[PDB]
């Protein structure tokens, strides 16, 4: 008879608090949004991370966590650090992060191909389809100082750049050489071309060029990220 | 045991042709797709080119568009490079390389540093 | 008093309706029954509001055939008056509760497209049972009046009817008023508000091309119009009736004139147990992949 | 550049010379021996239970040693042991690092080992005198990911990384007693074997190895397949042990006979294996798929006798009790089944 | 240059040690597999299903 009580014991007090204590944790777990962060070591990612965490890191082990708010919702960015160079292992536990922000270096032509080999890979990787990219031109001023010296040209490296012709949906800066805009909209353009090439409709790339002295990439991030779960929304309620 | 072995290269003036051949066994080759890559002095590895399963979709590096070709022979497991118009700044070992799952289009780790399914290399020197 | 009533065409056109409609509404039912489960099953909570209203529209679809019974006699009830007094509350009640589920589910809608990330605590699972179950006890606590008086009359001439009489009482009045305007109108304006706000949000999106959004505008269309055309006419007719009847009690002679009609247009409301599972459960792929 | 062209082609003859003893070495296979052996194509079953709970995908389980406890991990941040027979929940333990990768649950009881994408290995009390879970120790020390764990006993535990070491601790000092740097590639999964003296490990690189505990250097190297390698078991009498990989394909392997002797596959079969495990007598081989199912292959026959179907996401996690009574299977749907 | 002569060396070093190991014909090591297999037949459940009163579960 004392098994009976035992295990009426054990069921009620055991599981109605840890039962409790789950559906507490779980209110405040689907209220977060987290974010992963990728890019090279000539990039500027941590400075980003820098500067919202100053605008808006505990138990660091190589991984840079962040905290920001922006109209009171919460999200979280993480930053891998403390690993070796192969990725292709450790790359999917985050195949159900709401976004991945891509940074890459866009004064510097010479590592432009190890980034856009990167971006392909990514882009079409089993399981990473389904996530949607951030991407961050991030060195606009010394990519301009770059072409206005004329010391080096791109088009040795990318020799396609002869013919490209600036396209008609560009809207140029008011104080911008028309050249620049030129180079800046080809080396965008490649990546979106990859990213069109063979995507899908479960599948999407938000640019946006970005330097060292902004302070609206909160908001950017903010915006992408209400984009992307409304368009969830829509699969999930079945108008689409 | 994946292997992978290659032939040709040596000393050649600017201007000049050598033909790079890479015998593997090990794997079946035709269900991957394959790469060159190079690593110059005081340089890291650079990816040079790529070729798919069947044999189209070709890619190149753009500093050498124009005037090396890559290529498959299913029926022997061997990959070429016909060079030409050989410059200094192409003097380098080339090692020949394969991704690391076969039936997809992506290629993670083949440039890294101790990247295992990759060759030992040919030195390729140009000089007069 | 009393006047004289016939009819020629409601002993051939609403049984053949309903026969009609209960083949194609049972099994359609009971698989969009099935698909709502599964997506509840799968945490989402408009399985919820879905499985709501495919139990009422089985509810309403199993007492059809005592009223084919009644309508091949020419408006005679011969099982007994407790029958006649279940069967009729049903049948004159379950629409309202349909009414209300498709108006819950259009603003879940609305509150999941419109604000994404807003509302995580009302849309849960368990909001879900907690509406649903005030809802179901509202709607029968409202519409339960008139089971507490006589609803089986027999006329001079040879009608025996169940829940209705010409002339009407002063009390049937009322409640048709109340039902037309309450349980009608105030669902149908708060579906076609979310659904414009629906339309409004997505006019925003970037990822989202213009077949696509074509595709939703189209559809919300016929979701609107599919509930007016079904339900208009005989909710017109009553109001017509009962004003009348307020204006002047003891002359029966516009009823005498629309008998047909009224029963016509009120067989014609059932439609909707067939079009609700089509539109809420096959035309979607992920539904239709049972 | 001479001496290096001697080492190499040295090299290359002390290769050729293993191949040529491998070659002598075989004279018949398992195909043959095994043909007169009759099939066990009836196997069928079905799930008996389903654990929920969990708030994101489950990456590793691990049974106790009396077959009715389990502990699961999960990458929200929840370590929860569940009692199997009634469904209940006993304990749930709040991690530091949600990026959990590896658990484990020591043969005493006492404990449960956790680690992940933190480079660390933190062990749990379950007996202590305050009636809570806490912390007792912490091991640091690898460079890269932890990828599996396992106790040896209530005192030490060895550990594998993707810096390609393996590692044996001593959990009372914390400190590394011995290393292992014989792999190329990362280390994915680890296999104690039953007397603890000897265990196997599969790396990136398509090889696996054979190490000694206590002398502390590799005996034995295997190179059969084409791709990484992504789960290994012991075989229960310890004399062979399995391997899945991204080829697609699962092989046994020859401790005495240094050589691969079996093969798993099909052709309509394209994608890699997550996990495998020996039932209780090893005529069977139960393997999770990236595709959503996991098959019951013949250890003997080579042909396919079951399936197992039911989870809607990539199935992650394996396991069998000791007494060979139920399986569990985890996935990235986040739910926890018991077959059988 | 000299720690990829250092690594040639401890690879051809471990080779060596590795390729003094005396070895069995294949044909052994199958029997005894295939006997073990045999001898433990009756203590597998997923083999032989269970009844339901002797099932744990269920």
């Amino acid at each position: 008879t004392e098994d009976q009580r035992n295990e009426e014991k054990a069921q009620r007090e055991a599981n109605k608090k840890i039962e409790k204590q789950l559906q507490k944790d779980k209110q405040v777990y689907r209220a977060t949004h987290r974010l992963l962060l990728l890019g090279a070591d000539n990039s500027g990612k941590s400075t980003i991370v820098k500067q919202m965490r100053i605008l808006h890191s505990g138990g660091t082990s190589g991984i840079f966590e962040t905290k920001f708010q922006v109209d009171k919702v919460n999200f979280h960015m993480f930053d891998v650090g403390g690993q070796r160079d192969e990725r292709r292992k450790w790359i999917q536990c985050f195949n159900d992060v709401t976004a991945i922000i891509f940074v890459v270096d866009s004064s510097d032509y010479n590592r432009l191909q190890e980034a856009l080999n990167l971006f392909k890979s990514i882009w079409n990787n089993r399981w990473l389809r389904t996530i949607s990219v951030i991407l961050f031109l991030n060195k606009q001023d010394l990519l301009a100082e770059k072409v206005l010296a004329g010391k080096s040209k791109i088009e040795d490296y990318f020799p396609e750049f002869a013919r490209y012709t600036t396209p008609e949906d560009a809207t140029p800066e008011p104080g911008e050489d028309p050249r620049v805009t030129r180079a800046k909209y080809f080396i965008r353009d490649e990546f979106l071309r990859i990213s069109t090439a063979s995507g899908d409709g479960r599948h999407y790339c938000y640019p946006h060029f970005t330097c060292a002295v902004d302070t609206e990439n909160a908001r950017r991030i903010f915006n992408d990220c209400r984009d992307i779960i409304q368009r969830m929304h829509l699969r999930q309620y079945e108008l689409l | 045991q994946v292997q992978l072995q290659e032939s040709g290269g040596g000393l050649v003036q600017p201007g000049g042709s050598l033909r790079l051949s890479c015998a593997a066994s090990g794997f079946t080759f035709s269900n991957y797709k394959m790469n060159w890559v190079r690593q110059a002095p005081g340089k890291g590895l650079e990816w040079v080119s790529d070729i798919s399963q069947s044999g189209a979709s070709i890619s190149y590096t753009g500093s050498v568009k124009g005037r090396f070709t890559i290529s498959r022979d299913n029926a022997k497991n061997t990959l070429y490079l016909q060079m030409n118009s050989l410059k200094p700044e192409d003097t380098a070992v080339y090692y020949c390389a394969r991704c690391p799952a076969p039936f997809t289009r992506d290629c993670f780790d083949v440039t890294s540093t101790t990247y295992a399914y990759r060759g030992q290399g040919t030195q390729v020197t140009v000089s007069s | 008093e009393g006047c004289h009533v016939d009819s020629r065409v409601d002993h051939l056109f609403p049984p053949s309706l309903y026969i009609f409609v209960i083949g194609v509404g049972l099994p359609t039912n009971c698989l969009a029954l099935w698909a709502a489960y599964r997506q509840v099953q799968q945490r989402n909570e408009l399985g919820v509001y879905l499985m709501n209203l495919s139990i009422a529209d089985l509810l309403y679809i199993c007492t059809l055939p005592l009223w084919v019974d009644y309508f091949l006699h020419h408006d005679n009830w011969i099982h007994g008056p407790g029958s006649c007094k279940l069967f009729g509350f049903i049948f004159y009640t379950n629409i309202y509760i349909s009414i209300a589920f498709l108006c819950c589910i259009s603003v879940d809608r609305y509150l999941a497209v419109a604000h994404p990330l807003r509302f995580a605590r009302l849309r849960r699972v368990k909001t879900a049972v907690a509406v649903s179950s005030v809802v179901w006890a509202t709607e029968l606590g409202a519409n339960s009046a008139p089971l507490f008086h006589d609803e089986l009359f027999r006329d001079r001439y040879n009608h025996t009817f169940c829940f209705e009489k010409f002339p009407m009482e002063g009390w049937v009045a009322w409640m048709n008023l109340y039902r037309v305007f309450v349980g009608f109108l105030f669902p149908w304006a708060l579906m076609l508000l979310s659904y414009r706000g629906i339309l409004r949000a997505v006019r925003g999106s970037v990822s989202t091309e213009r077949q696509e959004k074509a595709k939703i505008k189209r559809l919300a269309l016929s979701l609107i119009a599919i509930v007016l055309v079904c339900f208009a006419p005989y909710h017109v007719l009553l109001l017509s009736r009962s004003a009348i009847y307020l204006g002047r009690p003891w002359d029966c002679g516009f009823e005498e004139r629309v008998f047909s009609a009224y029963h016509s247009s009120l067989a014609f409301t059932s439609l909707n147990c067939v079009a609700d599972p089509i539109l809420y459960c096959l035309v979607n792929e992920g539904a239709r992949s049972d | 550049g001479s001496e290096l062209d001697q080492l190499r082609q040295e090299a290359e003859q002390l290769k050729n010379q293993i191949r040529d003893a491998r070659k002598a070495c075989a004279d018949a296979t398992l195909s043959q021996i095994t043909n007169n052996i009759d099939p066990v194509g009836r196997i069928q079953m079905r799930t008996r239970r389903t654990l929920r709970g969990h708030l994101a995908k489950i990456y590793a389980m691990h049974w106790g040693t009396d077959s009715r406890l389990l502990v699961s991990a999960s990458q929200d941040g929840k370590l929860i042991i569940w009692d199997s027979y009634t469904t209940n929940k006993v304990h749930a333990i709040p991690l530091r690092s949600s990026w959990v990768m590896t658990c484990a649950y020591a043969p005493s009881g006492n404990y449960v080992a956790c680690g992940g994408l933190d480079n660390i290995c933190s062990i749990y009390n379950l007996k202590t005198r305050e009636g809570n879970v806490r912390v007792s120790r912490e091991l640091a020390g690898h460079t890269g990911y932890l990828s599996c764990c396992r106790f040896l006993d209530d005192n030490q535990i060895v550990t594998s990384s993707g810096d390609t070491t393996c590692a044996l601790w001593d959990i009372e000092t914390g400190q590394q007693t011995t290393t292992f740097t014989g792999h190329t590639g990362d280390v994915m999964s680890l296999s104690l074997a039953p007397d603890t003296r000897l265990f196997v490990s599969g790396a990136c690189d398509a090889s696996a190895k054979l190490w000694d505990v206590r002398e502390g250097m590799c005996r034995q190297t295997f190179t059969g397949h084409e791709s990484d390698i992504n789960a290994i078991c012991f075989f229960p009498n310890g004399n062979a042990f399995a391997t899945g990989s991204d080829d697609a394909t699962c092989r046994l392997f020859d401790l005495r006979a240094d050589q691969e002797l079996m093969t798993y596959s099909h052709d309509n079969i394209i994608c890699g294996i997550t996990s495998v495990s020996f039932s209780k007598s090893g005529r069977l081989l139960l393997a999770g798929y990236d595709d959503f199912n996991c098959n019951v292959w013949d250890a003997l026959k080579a042909d396919r006798a079951g399936v197992l179907a039911g989870h809607d996401n990539r199935v992650s996690c394996l396991g069998v009790t000791d007494d060979g009574m139920a399986v569990a299977t985890g996935s990235w749907d986040s739910f926890l089944k018991i077959w059988n | 240059n000299t720690a990829s002569i250092a690594q040639a060396r401890k690879l051809v070093e471990q080779l060596k040690m590795e390729a003094n190991i005396d070895r069995i014909k294949v044909s052994k090591a199958a029997a005894d597999l295939m006997a073990y297999c045999e001898a433990h037949a009756k203590e597998d459940p997923l083999l032989t299903p269970v009844p339901a009163s002797e099932n744990p579960f269920r």
